């Protein structure tokens, strides 16, 4: 009803996982 | 007949008042906040009786409703007003040793009394061997914070619920708020916060105090004319 | 006097129940003021049962639509040469004035998130605001 | 005409701080035990730091510091813990003394 | 002294401690009822017997139930509650139905100040379990107003002693529901066979309706 | 308790008088000591356990310290720390407490 009411959203600050070093290599 | 009229005019005046103290005075949502009332614990420590009053969570950290802990510190100060009005005995209890100087000195000043140290097995359920059978129990307890340093909840609200003893309280997000009478979400950690409850909880008690002497001159004068 | 079974009913029904039975003579003396102004919720003992299957806490998380804008100034800036003064509740942090600027020139009519980032940067370079990036 | 606690909510400092890893902040020594000091930050808790092995007197009560936030809370749940155990205490590294 | 206290069991339990081996002491159940409603149950430990009658009584008075009766003289609704494993039944019944009950019940329901009931207990008959599981379900019994200020309606009480004439024992203090409850053909409840079978007419017992004394 | 303690004390007066007359001194000088000396002179015990021997010292030493009930005809504790139990204790305790406090704020031989 008021616009500072929390808005629902994927964690925006949220870090990517840790790719392990080989990740994405053949 | 005396009593008649003394009762009626003195005790029952102030039940018929919403607010007859005026503690909504006292405190504001935005004094609340800047005491940093509404902080609390992160979502792991959270205890699921305490959802209701979380306004939700802020990076894992969840944030009490303030508007909700305005009501029911409302609720808890005209009560606690009213239990000092009628000269009901006052007992804060508070485990954390952070404060227990603060709130000992508090409870003294305010004419009310403190208990801050090892909680003994059956200070309130064995009182009566403890004291001695005269001995007069609380008619109000107050926790400034409602857990031990094990973080399990403390005797004393079990044992104030097994005397009938209303408990006003404290509550964080990892507290349990089921045994507590009327209980006050907000932050309980933060040494702002704490003072702030303390002088909320002292000017009720003191403006109680006052009043009740102010009404007491009052009807003894005009009964006697 | 009085009933010591805290885990059934609350204190005030208890005492109420008693008075009613004749066991307690005198009603307490916190008896009236609870009458007068009775909590939100009746102080009955419950037990914190734990959540299974698909029952999850209904906490939401506190999200805004600055938030974006913040993780990626801090994505690309991070934390600045001024530190956060938290005991001030008017303090405007680089990042809150990164959001601010971009919020205004937002008002403006644009829409390009990634543009109006460097818009905004640009505009507080201007301003002279330090602006040293991560890597 | 009063702000609403959401407006608080959202316009408060701490709201704005994002994240706590790493982050600048200036606190207050309110307490000194021997070699520890207790600072408080703006945040729930407190975080208590060792006292620099260079210019370690110069700290006393009420001295203004710059801390880099690790954590506001430190918990952690253990095994078979069904709630998550917390020290009371945040998480941060004393960089020294601030000056105007 | 309002108070009657009641011995529902005593036990001599034997102890094995390291010096003396086998010890004796008894444990002793009581129960206390004012016969106005309120009434509650205690278990005592001692050396001696009186001692252990003496501390029963006297925790028992400090633990006092307060157990809601229907015109003063029977449970408001049905109850059928399980406490670890023992089924007790308990059925509302009219005026000089009397209590027929086991006994521990019978005693329990005259502390408490309840003349008209009927009771089947199934599974252990553990006098302990037996006699706190009654308490839980006495206590947690809801009454007509507590009903009608639930549910915001009229509970009108349908006598054949007195015909069609609807008689309102409870009604709700708030507002009063305008949208009728729904009528379900079918109700959803779970029956007991037992019931069933007694209503029916097969629950041929050569111990069931045997006269017996006053209670 | 407390009125019993009054009368203890009047009744310490009135003997206290009754034995300066005995011993033939002034009422209004005669110390403690004067009093002690005159009980040991008049009732004498070779009892070697000295509070075995007779005495008929002022009420607020005969009697113990720890008082009456804590609390007024209205039942209200006069010490604010009485729900601790160990009210005497932990006063001190935080009496001592505040003294460090302050002492923050500002800045062996012949004892045991
Ligand atoms: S971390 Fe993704 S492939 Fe290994
Ligand atoms: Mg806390």
């Amino acid at each position: 009803s008021n616009e500072d009411l929390p808005i629902s959203m994927e964690n925006p600050y949220k870090e990517p996982l840790k790719k392990c070093i080989l990740c994405g290599k053949h | 007949e005396d009593s008649t009229d003394f009762n009626d005019k003195i005790l029952n005046e102030p039940l018929k008042h919403s607010d007859f103290f005026n503690v909504k005075e006292l405190f504001s949502v935005r004094s609340l906040f800047d005491a940093r009332v509404h902080l609390g614990h992160k979502a792991g420590c959270r205890h699921r009786f305490m959802e209701p009053y979380i306004f939700g969570s802020r990076l894992d950290h969840d944030i009490i409703d303030l508007e909700q802990t305005a009501t029911h510190l409302q609720l808890a100060l005209n009560f606690t007003a009213h239990m000092a009005y009628r000269k009901g005995i006052i007992l804060f209890i508070s485990r954390n040793r952070q404060f227990s100087y603060l709130i000992e000195n508090m409870a003294r000043d305010c004419g009310e009394y403190a208990h801050t140290r090892y909680f003994r097995g059956g200070m309130l359920t064995n009182a009566r061997l403890l004291f001695g059978p005269t001995v007069r129990l609380p008619d109000l307890i107050i926790f400034l914070h409602t857990l031990n340093n094990i973080f399990e909840p403390h005797v004393a609200v079990r044992d104030a619920a097994k005397m009938n003893i209303p408990t006003v309280g404290i509550v964080d997000t990892n507290c349990n708020p089921c045994l507590i009478t009327y209980p006050v979400p907000g932050n309980d950690d933060s040494p702002l916060a704490v003072h702030l409850y303390c002088r909320l909880f002292q000017t009720a008690i003191t403006r109680a105090k006052e009043k009740r002497q102010q009404v007491e001159a009052l009807y003894r004068l005009q009964g006697q004319k | 006097a009085g009933s010591r079974l805290e885990t059934v009913g609350s204190i005030f029904s208890r005492t109420r129940d008693l008075v009613r039975a004749g066991v307690l003579k005198e009603k307490p003396l916190w008896f009236d003021v609870y009458d007068a102004f009775p909590p939100l919720r009746e102080p009955v003992f419950q037990r914190p049962r734990v959540r299974y299957g698909k029952a999850k806490a209904p906490i939401q998380d506190i999200w805004y639509h600055e938030d974006r804008i913040r993780a990626k100034f801090y994505s690309v800036y991070g934390s600045g040469q001024r530190a956060f003064d938290l005991f001030n509740p008017n303090f405007k942090s680089t990042c809150q004035r990164f959001v601010e600027k971009y919020t205004e020139l937002q008002k403006l009519g644009e829409t390009d998130e990634e543009k109006l980032f460097v818009e905004t940067g640009k505009a507080l370079l201007a301003e002279g605001v330090i602006l040293r990036r991560v890597g | 005409n009063v702000e609403s606690f959401a407006s608080m909510l959202r316009h408060s400092p701490l709201t704005q701080m994002g994240p706590a890893k790493d982050k600048l902040v200036i606190g207050r020594i309110f307490h000194i035990v021997e070699n520890d000091l207790y600072i408080d930050f703006g945040g729930k808790f407190h975080c208590v730091c060792r006292r620099p092995e260079v210019d370690g007197e110069k700290y006393q009560k009420g001295t203004r510091v710059r801390l880099r936030l690790l954590d506001l809370e430190l918990t952690s749940r253990f095994l078979g813990a069904t709630t998550d155990t917390t020290v009371l205490e945040a998480n941060a590294v004393l960089l020294g003394i601030q000056e105007s | 002294e309002d108070f009657d206290t009641r011995i529902l069991e005593v036990r001599n339990v034997f102890t094995m401690t390291a010096k003396e081996g086998r010890k004796k002491s008894i444990r002793v159940l009581v129960a206390v009822g004012n016969g106005k409603g309120a009434a509650g149950f205690s278990i005592g430990k001692a050396t001696d017997r009186m001692d252990a009658f003496r501390k029963a009584k006297n925790r028992a008075v400090h633990h006092l139930h307060y157990i809601e009766r229907y015109e003063d003289h029977t449970i408001f609704h049905d109850i059928s509650l399980r406490f670890k494993r023992t089924h007790i039944k308990m059925k509302k019944q009219p005026k000089g139905y009397g209590l027929r009950c086991h006994r521990a019940i019978i005693t329990i329901c005259r502390l408490i100040g309840i003349k008209d009931m009927y009771a089947k207990v199934s599974g252990s008959i553990n006098m302990l379990s037996l006699t706190q599981g009654l308490f839980r379900g006495l206590s947690r019994q809801e009454t007509h107003q507590q009903l009608a200020d639930k549910k915001g309606l009229h509970v009108v009480e349908i006598r054949e002693e007195c015909g069609p004439l609807p008689i309102v024992v409870a009604s709700p203090r708030g507002p009063l529901r305008k949208d009728p409850e729904p009528e379900d053909e079918v109700p959803d409840v779970k029956l007991d066979w037992e019931d069933v079978k007694t209503a029916q007419g097969m629950k041929r017992s050569v111990w069931s309706n045997l006269k017996r004394a006053a209670t | 308790t407390e009125d019993f303690i009054k009368k203890q004390i009047e009744e310490f007066n009135i003997g206290k008088r009754h034995l300066a007359n005995m011993m033939g001194e002034d009422p209004e000088t005669f110390t403690q000591e004067d009093i002690d000396r005159a009980i040991a002179y008049l009732f004498p015990s070779g009892l070697f356990e000295k509070r075995a021997r007779p005495v008929m010292k002022h009420p607020e030493q005969i009697f113990p310290r720890q008082r009456a009930i804590q609390w007024g005809e209205d039942g209200r504790p006069f010490h604010y720390l009485f729900y601790t139990g160990k009210q005497s204790y932990y006063s001190l305790m935080h009496d001592v407490y505040g003294m460090l406090l302050n002492l923050e704020k500002h800045q062996v031989i012949g004892s045991r």
